[PDB]
């Protein structure tokens, strides 16, 4: 299993570490994959580059 | 935020439903993302279409093909 | 430019044709890219494999 | 419903806003996806990182680098 | 270490296996990645779903659809 | 054809340049696609963001 999660910028490195761990364990538990076969990576998106309903997250937050 | 999963074909509908719930729970619990914002996409890759160490999964006896048939 | 759109299964071929063209034209106009440089494709997802809020689109549909 | 854009670094923030707005409009106007469901993700690839016909974008005088300005 | 390929549907099992091998070789030979850890994901796009200059590959008479059938 | 490779950060431009051409050539040399149709890009993942068996590459490299 390969898991790519797109996250908007702003999470700490320790939140990212917990996320990759929790995503990995969720996969192990849900589909019984062996933990060492699971690849999880995060792709960080600047808020100027993440659109919801046609508006950027930056514009929404402003 | 958006979770894209690729994995060798052969998982059942219930395993896919479980994985979507568990990945969503993991994002909500770990970083507090609002549940309604979490999207999960699962893409089944036929064992003819996924390479490990230069070999296809079907050549290693793993997975099923595009019609759900084992090797 | 490469535009990938994930869509739930269910759109007709005519709709997909229309979507591919409109995403291409949107890209040409918004950033001025020559149309022949713009690759657009749809990745179609069965409704049992697309989750919103932890629920599949199939379960959401079946709940009216 | 989820739109991922990959393209060479160098576009302005205004171009990125325009592109997010126009791709969303295309989804809404063409197949009737509800606006609030549409997500657009833009990925900037440095020119040292993107190949045209085997050569990098920088080799061909296009885009910018991971630092933000390039030939 | 993870290689994702997107291309119009229509290629054969043997073409895919050649591609998987070739891309894996290219990665190991160029930057010395462990061969055992290179993953290759091939993503077939039905010709109804793939756009060339705004037109579907099927309209251009290329690849196959989701049922594996040529545009003829 | 579109080739996307996820790499952990660390490679140099020159390593990258040679990876791109090799992936393009490998594709042309495997299936017979016109070289002009082959797009390759590298997505570099920071080590704080790419996990193997549940641990980040950064964390593994703490000792």
């Amino acid at each position: 299993p390969n898991i790519e999660m797109f996250v908007v910028e702003g999470y700490s490195d320790q939140q990212k570490e917990a996320l990759v761990g929790a995503l990995t364990q969720a996969t192990v538990e849900a589909i019984g994959a062996p933990i060492d076969s699971v690849r999880v990576w995060l792709t960080e998106v600047p808020a100027t580059q993440f659109g919801i309903g046609g508006k950027t997250v930056a514009a929404i937050a402003a | 935020s958006i979770i894209q999963v690729t994995f060798i074909a052969g998982r059942t509908e219930l395993q896919k439903e479980r994985l979507i719930a568990a990945l969503t729970d993991a994002a909500v619990d770990t970083v507090g993302i609002e549940r309604a914002e979490v999207r999960v996409i699962l893409k089944d890759i036929p064992n003819t279409d996924y390479g490990i160490a230069g070999q296809t999964a079907r050549s290693l006896g793993r997975g099923v093909d595009r019609h759900g048939r084992a090797p």
